[PDB]
C-alpha cells in the first residue's frame, strides 16, 4: 500500500 | 534510516531515469513497501515502472 505521506527520499 | 537511506540512493537514480521531476517523492513513498516488494523492485525494471507509475498517478489524485 502506497502512500502519499510518505517522507520524501533526499539523495547525497 | 542507515539502511533504507543505502536502498534509496540504489533506488533513486532508477527512478528518476522514469520520473525526473518527482524522484524524491516517488523514492520515499516506494520505501514503504514490504522487503519483498523492494526486493522485486531492485530486481526489475518492469516491476519498479509498475510502482513507479503506481505512485504517479496517487499523487496526481
Amino acid at each position: 500500500k502506497l502512500s502519499v505521506n510518505a517522507p520524501e527520499f533526499y539523495p547525497s | 534510516g542507515s539502511h533504507r537511506q543505502a536502498l534509496g540512493e540504489r533506488l533513486y537514480p532508477r527512478v528518476q531515469a522514469m520520473q525526473p521531476a518527482f524522484a524524491s517523492k516517488i523514492t520515499g513513498m516506494l520505501l514503504e513497501l514490504s522487503p519483498a516488494q523492494l526486493l522485486l523492485l531492485l530486481a526489475s525494471e518492469d516491476s519498479l515502472r509498475a510502482r513507479v507509475e503506481e505512485a504517479m498517478e496517487l499523487i496526481v489524485a
